[PDB]
């Protein structure tokens, strides 16, 4: 939703990193793209794909993985 | 002289009787492990190899863990130690069921009974061997 | 932009050995002379040598020359 | 008696077996049938035991080829100094050693390779080089250029008797076995005959021409006004105005007041300040002492006379409990085998020319080396590959002698069967050692590189979070540096100064510093362990399963090199002792490779510098070794990049030739992997397209083409792996210490 | 009789004669006990030498003194050693239980083809143990009257 | 340099091409040994008999060939990530210089961009590229762990774990733990399979990491 307001500047965001053998300074340093903990910036485009395509909000992704999800079922 | 001669007078069998393999200090030490005492039941064959285990597996963690330099250092080596029995239990138990399929005879440890008893005292003695050594580093002061 | 070149270029790489190894392996375990008496896919292996050899030929000449001239202008 | 005993005319000299080509062997003198033919002519050129079977024939032509060999290196000492005399600034570096670069080599202008005739000081232009050549002139006193062209032509000289030797010594006076054999007399004279008296020889050329030399250019008297070595040689006035002791003569010396002479044969240690290195009155007593131990020591064994030792005797003496019959029997092998003397003489080759490379570094012997920041690097690396090649021809020797002389009825019970008997505890110890060694030397390099991407420096196996110290290399450095005064009283200085002690300096350039070891010096040298334990483990079980193993009962029957034994019993592929070398000389590669990284790095960060007048040391990487060295990340950054920008730009520069041997040593390494990947059955099958599409044209060859042998392409892969590795880090070394030394 | 430590010097030495009419229990206990001491006052005598001059353990300032120093040594130090040599001893008494058993053999050299080489060299154990028994009791009382280890009372 | 780079493309896709197209043809025989569809696609070998047949079997034509398909698409890849590195930061006067000799690509590309990955940590700090840096370093020693099973074959193993083996059981307390499955050394087509895995995944991490993480900190 952030990256939607600002494409060009925001950095897209894979998912969460949930890693104990994390310091403190690699904390700092992976928390990045305007969120409150560490993740990884996506390179795979997916995001400019999606919103190319016309998802706008959370919802929409979320209600396109579960239907992906009743797919594979 | 000669200290080196065939293993058990058989110079076609792949050993030596080197003072190492074959002196009776290797012998009586070797023969008085729990592991090969006389007399001992596989629960405490077992149960003193996991005493014996459980006491230092918990010392590398407490000293060079993560968290040496936090106030909860030996407690993180006591659960690093659990953790790590747990591992080592359960390697136990996976070995038996794959070595010891078909077996009734029990009271030995190559069968599938008394390697379950061997299992479960090692899993009860390092458990317990663990938290004596916590018990232990915490009054260290008095020694 | 540069994650998915890559990626997909590899994968490309991939893909078209693998056409070539299951083209081996249908010459090696499906491949029946009897029914491809005389084929267009028979006169392949006939003349195989020719082929393999002026492969060799176009792989030598690209490489010698290539190499060559990065070397004269390093 | 040992006796001189010859046999006359027993090889004719003709041009007909120059004509004939593969003479030697009877299956190559057929004549060719498949290019095979042609690669084994080589292969088996020098294996003379092949050829031949009389042991009195490979002695004979084996001491011919060592004459021969003489001969060559004979014309390398010629062309080193004839370079010297005329092609070189030698002059203008005798003036002024530490401004000008040492060159003694000059392209011609083709192609415009003239650029590399690059600005190397004294009005000359040329090809900077490395070799230390010019310090050692300064070293043994020469000051003209006329001293270098004729002892050039002596190398010459010397070079065609010794292709006369070679030649009067096989074809009109062969030796005998019998002559061959006397090892007793052959150690004796060695000792005493060779290195004895090589070492008095060159203790008075010190004494009488290098001291009073170089003490005049210490002092400043140019060489022109220096007084001619033949004028000091007996001019005992002159020699007395220099050193006062020589006006007492000789009686000193033949009385026993030796203490006269302290003046020019001194104890003194530690490194001249003028010139940062090695006093030369140190190395004349140096040599003389040790004229006096090798003399001494050449009387041991038995000759035509009554005295003497039986180095039979004192073997079948030496034998325990643990070992049975002990050492009977090694006599009689190392007197009827001569892969088994190679092998053991190769082995001590290559450590005494690692040995060198670690003394030269941390003493340097020759006046203005040690500033010559390119010369030490240049000596220490070629050392170390050279005495690692070396220790492998000495695993390959010793499969050989195992494969082709060994025999149970001379060696059983003793220390040779006694150690085949338990090879397999031999080699499955020294295997869990390398696992261990290897696990945690690197895994400590792993983690710290762990820790650090997950910014956790507190958990860094470093010298701040935890520290393995090196507490015994300090211990002996310690103990080093109070030696002069306690364990070595008459020494008024330390041995080295890499132990302990001040900061050797010749103008700003630094010679000789204390070397601190820490944690990355710790985990460095059990990295070095490491691949020599495991060089050690491949090539001794090449060694020990030649003959036989649980796989190959008679792996002896197929011989020394083998391709495989067939693809039966899962595969046995490699089994043979040569391919044990060919693996192991991969490892002593990678050990090698590391050792001088180590080597280059640590002097570069904390020894070779600059030190202004107050004493601002100012290092050259800038002592960023003890903080980078911990990591894998750092060493490929403040070691590889780092330093691999001094190669990569020196395009348009006079290092622009080592930019293309860099380019061009990463073609060969990357060229090798075909040969080491690749396998015969696929060029052969490449080579029959193309003899189709030979024959097709009326062109296919007579003798007909194949790919190479199994143990062939195996041998081309190795020696180009080698060839690229070795060639990029020559070139990167000595662009990166000329660019920035 | 049957052992191997008679010597040149002073030949079979036993003037009080304890070994004569004793059963071979008795010459068995004495020459465990012997080679005990012997080996125990090598140790003793090798640490005096080394530690004297040579000791970094313990902040490497430990007391060169030997009487000074095993006091110095912190309470858990001593009852490891303690327990090091009770764990040898327990083993040393089970040798003693075994069936076969020569004295001090913990090798079980019975079992293998020893010859007049194996006696000469249990002859050198038996003499420098001999040697380092006076040894260590000098240097003890040595330590006692002067309070000086054994090289610096050289020195 | 485009003319360059493109011959050496295509020299990439020849050899690649002849490799698989040989393997394809000669699968089914060939003059050093006629019955190979006997045997099948993927052996060992026919053994030293007849010179040797190392890798005669057309599997082993594939596995070659991977080496080939690896280096033309790192050629390509390089181009690529060069040319648009030069093109997106406007200094295509850079490429267009320095392409034209091999130096200019191990420098102005390879070496000049390797300083934000490498750097990724350091001994004075970490940035966010660090797990860039130590994926680097990962595909660089999956790389090199290749080369063991592609150059060292099974023979030296196999007897290496005939002493393995024979510790373990003669050794005491660990001869009760016993394997089931008789340990063997690898098998050759297993080992030329394990090597060749490791270079591939070697292979994509490195450039991965290199692609990734350069981009990033340019621009
Ligand atoms: C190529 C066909 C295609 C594809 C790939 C998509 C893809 C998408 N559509 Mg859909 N869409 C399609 C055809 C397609 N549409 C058609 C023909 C129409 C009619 C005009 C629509 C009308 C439509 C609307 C009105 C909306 C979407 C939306 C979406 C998104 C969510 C889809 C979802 O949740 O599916 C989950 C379901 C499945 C995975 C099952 C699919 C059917 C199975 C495989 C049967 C195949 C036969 C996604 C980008 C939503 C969005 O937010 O778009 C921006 C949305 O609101 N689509
Ligand atoms: C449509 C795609 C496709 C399909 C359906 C098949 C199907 C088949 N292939 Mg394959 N093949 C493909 C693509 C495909 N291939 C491609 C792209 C290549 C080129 C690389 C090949 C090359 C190839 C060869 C050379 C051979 C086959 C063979 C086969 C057959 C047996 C394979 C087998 O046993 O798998 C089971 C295999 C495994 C369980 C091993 C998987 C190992 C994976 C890949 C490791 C991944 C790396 C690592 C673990 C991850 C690291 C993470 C980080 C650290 C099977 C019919 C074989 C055959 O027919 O023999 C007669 C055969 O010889 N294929
Ligand atoms: C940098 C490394 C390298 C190089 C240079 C080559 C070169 C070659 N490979 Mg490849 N190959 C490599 C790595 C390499 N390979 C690796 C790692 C493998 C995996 C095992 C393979 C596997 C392989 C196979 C299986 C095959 C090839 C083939 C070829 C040819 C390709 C066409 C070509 O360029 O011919 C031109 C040659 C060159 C550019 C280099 C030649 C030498 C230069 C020009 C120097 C000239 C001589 C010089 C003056 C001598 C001075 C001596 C003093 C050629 C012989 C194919 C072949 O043989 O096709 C005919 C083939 O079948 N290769
Ligand atoms: C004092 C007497 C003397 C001297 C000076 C030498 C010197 C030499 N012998 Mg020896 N040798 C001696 C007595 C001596 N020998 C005797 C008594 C025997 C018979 C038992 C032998 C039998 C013998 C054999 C069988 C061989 C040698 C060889 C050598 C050379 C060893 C390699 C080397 O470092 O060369 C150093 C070279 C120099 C210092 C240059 C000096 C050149 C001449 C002498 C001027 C060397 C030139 C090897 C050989 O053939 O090498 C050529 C060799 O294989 N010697
Ligand atoms: C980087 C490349 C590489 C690596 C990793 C190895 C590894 C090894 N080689 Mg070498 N080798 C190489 C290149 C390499 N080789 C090449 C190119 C060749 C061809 C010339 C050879 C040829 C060769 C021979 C012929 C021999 C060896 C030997 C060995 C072993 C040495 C013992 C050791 O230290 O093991 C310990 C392991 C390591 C050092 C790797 C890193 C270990 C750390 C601690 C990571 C641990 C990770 C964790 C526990 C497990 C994974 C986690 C999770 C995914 C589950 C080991 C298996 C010798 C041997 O058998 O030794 C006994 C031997 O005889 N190698
Ligand atoms: C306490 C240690 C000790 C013990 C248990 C023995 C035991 C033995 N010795 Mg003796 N021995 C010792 C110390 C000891 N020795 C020392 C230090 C020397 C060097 C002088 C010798 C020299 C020696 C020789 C040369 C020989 C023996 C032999 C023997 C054996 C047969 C004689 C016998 O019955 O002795 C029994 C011994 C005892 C019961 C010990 C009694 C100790 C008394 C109570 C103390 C006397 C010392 C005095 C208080 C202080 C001395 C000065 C100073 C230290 C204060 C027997 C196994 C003979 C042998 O083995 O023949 C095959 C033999 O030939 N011994
Ligand atoms: C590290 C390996 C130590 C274990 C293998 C050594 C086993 C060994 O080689 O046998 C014991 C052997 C001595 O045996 P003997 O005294 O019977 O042999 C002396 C020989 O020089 C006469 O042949 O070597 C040593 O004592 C070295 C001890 C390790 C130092
Ligand atoms: C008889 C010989 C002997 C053996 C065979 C042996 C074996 C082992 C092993 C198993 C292989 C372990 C795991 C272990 C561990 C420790 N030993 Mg130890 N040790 C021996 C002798 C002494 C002495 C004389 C001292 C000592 C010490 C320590 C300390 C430090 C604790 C501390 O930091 O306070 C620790 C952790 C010192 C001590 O307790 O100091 C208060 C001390 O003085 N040890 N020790
Ligand atoms: C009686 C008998 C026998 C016996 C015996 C005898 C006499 C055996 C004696 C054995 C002996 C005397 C063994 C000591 C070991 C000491 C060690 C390992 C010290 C570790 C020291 C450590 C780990 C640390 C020291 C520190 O100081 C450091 C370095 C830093 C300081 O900050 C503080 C600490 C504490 C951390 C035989 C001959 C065996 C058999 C016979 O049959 C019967
Ligand atoms: C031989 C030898 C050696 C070795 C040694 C060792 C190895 C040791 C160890 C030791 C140890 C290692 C010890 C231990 C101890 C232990 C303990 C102290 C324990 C305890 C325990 C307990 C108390 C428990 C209990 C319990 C519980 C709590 C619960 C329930 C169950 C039970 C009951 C079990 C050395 C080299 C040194 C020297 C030489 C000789
Ligand atoms: C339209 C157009 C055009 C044209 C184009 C074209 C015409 C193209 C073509 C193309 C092509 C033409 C391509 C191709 C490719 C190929 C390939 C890639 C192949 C592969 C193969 C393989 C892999 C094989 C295999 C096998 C074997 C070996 C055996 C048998 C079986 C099989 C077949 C499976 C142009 C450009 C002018 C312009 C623009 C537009
Ligand atoms: C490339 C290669 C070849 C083919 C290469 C050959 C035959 C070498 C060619 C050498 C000749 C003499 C050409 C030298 C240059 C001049 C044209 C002459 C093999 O025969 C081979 C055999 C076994 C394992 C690996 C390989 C291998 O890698």
């Amino acid at each position: 939703q952030q990256w939607v307001l600002n494409p060009l500047k925001v950095k897209p965001i894979a998912h969460a990193i949930w890693d104990p053998h994390f310091g403190q300074s690699a904390i700092k340093a992976f928390t990045r793209g305007g969120v409150s903990y560490p993740v990884n910036i996506a390179t795979s485009g997916v995001y400019h794909w999606w919103y190319t395509v016309g998802m706008r909000t959370n919802e929409d992704l979320y209600f396109g993985a579960l239907g992906l999800l009743v797919l594979s079922t | 002289s000669e200290f080196v001669k065939p293993y058990n007078n058989d110079p076609f069998v792949g050993n030596l009787s080197t003072p190492v393999t074959t002196s009776t200090a290797t012998k009586l030490y070797l023969g008085n492990l729990p592991i090969y005492r006389k007399g001992l039941s596989p629960l405490l064959r077992g149960l003193e190899i996991g005493m014996a285990h459980g006491y230092f597996l918990i010392g590398p963690f407490y000293i060079l863990g993560p968290l040496r330099n936090s106030p909860n250092a030996l407690l993180v080596g006591l659960f690093s130690a659990f953790g790590l029995i747990l591992i080592l239990t359960l390697g136990l138990t996976i070995y038996g069921l794959a070595s010891f399929q078909g077996t009734e005879g029990g009271e030995n440890l190559e069968s599938a009974k008394g390697w379950r008893n061997f299992t479960s005292g090692f899993s009860i003695g390092a458990f317990g061997g663990a938290s004596v050594a916590y018990v232990l580093l915490d009054n260290i002061s008095f020694f | 932009q540069a994650a998915l070149y890559t990626h997909h270029q590899y994968i490309a790489g991939f893909l078209m050995v693998g056409a070539f190894a299951h083209g081996a392996i249908f010459f090696v375990r499906d491949y029946d002379p009897e029914v491809n008496k005389d084929n267009v896919l028979a006169r392949m292996l006939q003349h195989k040598e020719a082929i393999i050899s002026h492969l060799s030929w176009v792989s030598l000449f690209l490489g010698f020359h290539t190499l060559g001239l990065y070397i004269h202008n390093d | 008696k040992v006796r001189v005993i010859v046999d006359k005319d027993p090889v004719a000299t003709s041009f007909e077996k120059w004509a004939q080509p593969g003479h030697f062997s009877r299956t190559l003198a057929k004549g060719p049938k498949t290019t095979t033919w042609i690669w084994n002519l080589h292969a088996d050129a020098h294996d003379f035991d092949s050829q031949t079977s009389s042991l009195e024939d490979i002695s004979r032509k084996i001491f011919s080829a060592h004459f021969g060999q003489l001969a060559i290196i004979f014309l390398w000492v010629s062309q080193a100094y004839f370079h010297g005399a005329r092609f070189s600034n030698y002059s203008a570096w005798l003036l002024n050693p530490t401004s000008i670069k040492p060159s003694a080599q000059v392209v011609w202008p083709v192609v415009g390779q003239e650029i590399l005739n690059g600005d190397v000081g004294g009005g000359f232009s040329g090809v900077q080089i490395t070799s230390g050549v010019f310090q050692m002139w300064r070293a043994s006193g020469i000051t003209n250029e006329t001293e270098l062209y004729w002892t050039a032509m002596g190398g010459l000289m010397m070079s065609a008797l010794m292709v006369f030797a070679g030649w009067f010594h096989y074809h009109k006076a062969a030796p005998k076995l019998e002559w061959f054999q006397n090892v007793e007399s052959m150690m004796n004279h060695h000792l005493a005959g060779l290195l004895g008296l090589g070492c008095l020889s060159w203790s008075g050329h010190q004494i009488h021409i290098s001291l009073p030399i170089n003490k005049l250019l210490d002092a400043g008297v140019a060489p022109q006004e220096i007084p001619l070595p033949h004028e000091l040689l007996f001019n005992q006035d002159l020699m007395a105005q220099l050193y006062p002791s020589f006006k007492k003569g000789l009686l000193p010396f033949f009385t026993l007041n030796w203490g006269e002479y302290s003046d020019f044969l001194t104890f003194k240690g530690g490194l001249n300040p003028i010139t940062g290195s090695l006093w030369l009155s140190d190395t004349a007593h140096h040599h003389l002492a040790l004229a006096v131990l090798f003399i001494f020591a050449g009387h041991m064994y038995r000759t035509n006379w009554g005295i003497g030792h039986s180095m039979k005797e004192i073997l079948e003496a030496h034998k325990g409990p643990l070992t049975g019959e002990g050492h009977k029997g090694l006599y009689e092998i190392l007197t009827t085998s001569w892969h088994a003397q190679l092998a053991i003489n190769l082995a001590m080759m290559g450590s005494l020319s690692i040995i060198v490379a670690h003394h030269m570094y941390a003493m340097p012997p020759y006046p203005y080396i040690a500033v010559d920041y390119p010369t030490q690097l240049s000596l220490f690396t070629h050392h170390m590959w050279i005495g690692g090649f070396c220790v492998c021809g000495a695993a390959a020797h010793g499969a050989i002698f195992m494969v082709r002389d060994y025999s149970p009825v001379q060696s059983y019970n003793n220390l040779l069967d006694r150690v085949l008997r338990h090879r397999d505890a031999i080699i499955s110890h020294l295997n869990w050692v390398c696992i261990f060694l290897g696990t945690h030397s690197f895994g400590l390099y792993i983690h710290n590189d762990t820790m650090r991407a997950l910014g956790r420096p507190q958990d860094m196996f470093s010298d701040k979070a935890i520290q393995l110290q090196p507490i015994f290399a300090k211990w002996v450095q310690s103990l080093h540096t109070l030696a002069p005064g306690n364990t070595a009283p008459n020494s008024l200085a330390t041995a080295s100064y890499a132990f302990g002690g001040d900061v050797v300096a010749v103008n700003g350039k630094i010679a000789m510093m204390p070397i601190q070891l820490g944690t990355a010096d710790f985990l460095v040298h059990h990295i070095h362990a490491f691949t020599i334990h495991v060089t050690v483990l491949i090539l001794l079980k090449g060694v020990l399963f030649a003959r036989s193993s649980r796989l190959i009962p008679d792996k002896a029957n197929l011989g020394f090199r083998f391709p495989c034994d067939g693809p039966g019993r899962g595969g046995t592929c490699q089994v043979s002792a040569w391919d044990h070398i060919f693996l192991g000389l991969f490892w002593m590669y990678n050990c090698i490779s590391v050792v001088i990284f180590h080597f280059s790095w640590k002097m570069q960060s904390d020894v070779w510098g600059t030190i202004s007048e107050k004493g601002k040391i100012t290092h050259i990487t800038g002592g960023n070794f003890a903080n980078s060295a911990l990591t894998i990340n750092g060493w490929l950054r403040d070691f590889l990049w780092s330093q691999a920008s001094q190669v990569i730009q020196s395009y348009g520069s006079a290092l622009s030739a080592y930019g293309i041997i860099f380019l061009g040593a990463h073609f060969i390494w990357a060229f090798s992997l075909m040969f080491l990947f690749s396998g015969r059955g696929y060029w052969q099958e490449l080579i029959e397209s193309v003899v189709w599409a030979h024959n097709k044209l009326k062109l296919a060859p007579a003798i007909q083409p194949r790919a190479l042998s199994i143990t062939q392409g195996r041998a081309v892969g190795l020696a180009h792996y080698l060839l690229g590795g070795i060639g990029t880090t020559w070139s990167f070394f000595l662009a990166r210490i000329i660019s920035v030394g | 009789n049957g052992m191997v430590g008679d010597c040149k010097p002073l030949g079979y030495f036993d003037p009080l004669g304890f070994s004569k009419d004793a059963s071979p229990e008795t010459m068995a206990k004495f020459r465990e006990a012997e080679l005990k001491h012997g080996r125990v006052a090598m140790l003793a005598c090798a640490g005096m030498i080394t530690a004297d001059k040579f000791h970094p353990l313990f902040g490497g300032k430990l007391s060169s003194n030997p009487l000074l120093a095993i006091t110095q040594v912190p309470k858990l130090g001593l009852l490891q050693i303690l327990l090091f040599i009770g764990f040898m001893e327990v083993f040393g008494i089970l040798n003693s239980r075994r069936p076969d058993y020569e004295p001090g053999n913990f090798l079980g050299t019975s079992q293998w083809e020893t010859t007049p080489t194996w006696d000469a060299y249990q002859l050198r154990e038996l003499n420098n143990g001999r040697l380092a028994m006076f040894g260590a009791i000098g240097m003890l009382t040595h330590a006692y009257i002067t309070g000086k280890g054994p090289l610096e009372l050289l020195d | 340099g485009d003319f360059l780079v493109h011959h050496a493309i295509a020299l990439g896709l020849h050899t690649t091409t002849l490799i698989l197209v040989k393997g394809a043809l000669d699968a089914r025989g060939s003059k050093l040994m006629p019955d190979k569809k006997d045997f099948g696609y993927s052996f060992p070998c026919d053994g030293p008999g007849r010179g040797g047949t190392c890798d005669i079997s057309a599997w082993d034509a594939f596995y070659l060939a991977m080496f080939w398909m690896l280096n033309t698409i790192s050629w390509v890849t390089f181009y690529w990530h060069w040319k648009h590195l030069t093109v997106w930061g406007g200094n295509a006067a850079a490429f267009n210089e320095s392409s034209t000799y091999i130096m200019g690509w191990l420098r102005d590309y390879l070496w000049l961009n390797s300083s934000p990955l490498i750097n990724g940590y350091n001994a004075f700090g970490m940035n966010a590229q660090a797990v860039w840096a130590w994926m680097f370093l990962f595909g660089h020693l999956i790389w090199a762990t290749g080369f063991m099973f592609l150059i060292s074959w099974r023979g030296y193993w196999q007897e290496l774990i005939e002493t393995l083996v024979w510790a373990h059981e003669r050794t005491p307390i660990a001869n009760l733990v016993k394997w089931r499955d008789k340990p063997v050394a690898l098998s050759i087509v297993q080992a030329r399979l394990v090597g060749l895995a490791h270079f591939t995944v070697g292979f994509i991490f490195t450039f991965a990491p290199f692609v990734i993480a350069s981009t990033t900190g340019k621009f």
